[PDB]
């Protein structure tokens, strides 16, 4: 009947709520570690300018 | 910023230092010149005392 397969199909889109908040735990946590692999571009920076100290 | 600007003012330390020395050492061989005069003609005043009628 009409009421209980109403239910359920919510929970459908109580799920996709699941994926609003996993594409911004995803995207929070991977790029926050690609912020750190910029610590690449610094240590290419010191070793290069090494040379200018040396 | 703390890794160029020292090695920037050690290197002008550096250059200071042995402009510094550079003065100091041709000074001090400027004595040298001068101590030796002064020895030369130490010597030479008893070739002075010598020599009886100039040193009478």
């Amino acid at each position: 009947q009409g009421i209980q397969q109403l239910l359920q199909a919510e929970k459908r889109a109580a799920e996709k709520v699941a994926d609003a908040r996993k594409r911004k735990a995803r995207r929070l946590k991977q790029a926050k570690e690609e912020a750190q692999m910029e610590v690449d571009q610094y240590r290419r920076e010191r070793e290069q300018e090494f040379q200018s100290k040396q | 910023e703390k890794k160029e600007k020292q090695i920037e003012q050690q290197k002008k330390i550096q250059m200071s230092n042995l402009m510094n020395q550079a003065r100091l050492k041709v000074l001090r061989a400027r004595d040298d010149l001068i101590t030796d005069l002064l020895n030369e003609a130490k010597q030479r005043l008893s070739k002075v005392v010598k020599d009886t009628t100039r040193y009478q």
